[PDB]
């Protein structure tokens, strides 16, 4: 009436919960790159010679 | 701290164009047009007002 060893298991199942990968879009930056410093339009000379 | 009285390079007197400069900037004028309308021709004078930091207004805020 006691507990005895039974037949060895024939296989093992290991369960884990996993989600999946999306598409590669690689959206690097809101406003991207190093935007260049640049000329103010027209500007004009702010200096003249004497005479 | 407070506006220099005379430009350091050529002793042109710029200590009376501080309030006029502030008034022309409140009216919508660029710093270039503003410095022109004040008579600051050579850039040695223009840097004297363009790059002035008025720290007398921040010291004049702690108790007497
Ligand atoms: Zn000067």
């Amino acid at each position: 009436g006691g507990l005895t060893c039974a037949s060895a298991p024939q296989g093992t199942l290991r369960i884990l919960e996993g989600p999946q990968q999306s598409l590669s879009g690689s959206p690097l930056q809101p406003i991207p790159a190093s935007p260049p410093p640049q000329i103010p339009p027209g500007l004009r000379p702010r200096f003249c010679a004497f005479g | 701290m407070i506006i220099p009285v005379r430009c350091f390079t050529c002793g042109k007197i710029v200590g009376n164009k501080w309030e006029a400069y502030l008034g022309l900037l409140q009216a919508e004028y660029t710093e270039g047009d503003a410095l022109d309308a004040l008579g600051l021709k050579r850039y040695c004078c223009r840097r004297m007002l363009l790059a002035h930091v008025d720290l007398i207004e921040k010291l004049l805020n702690y108790a007497p």
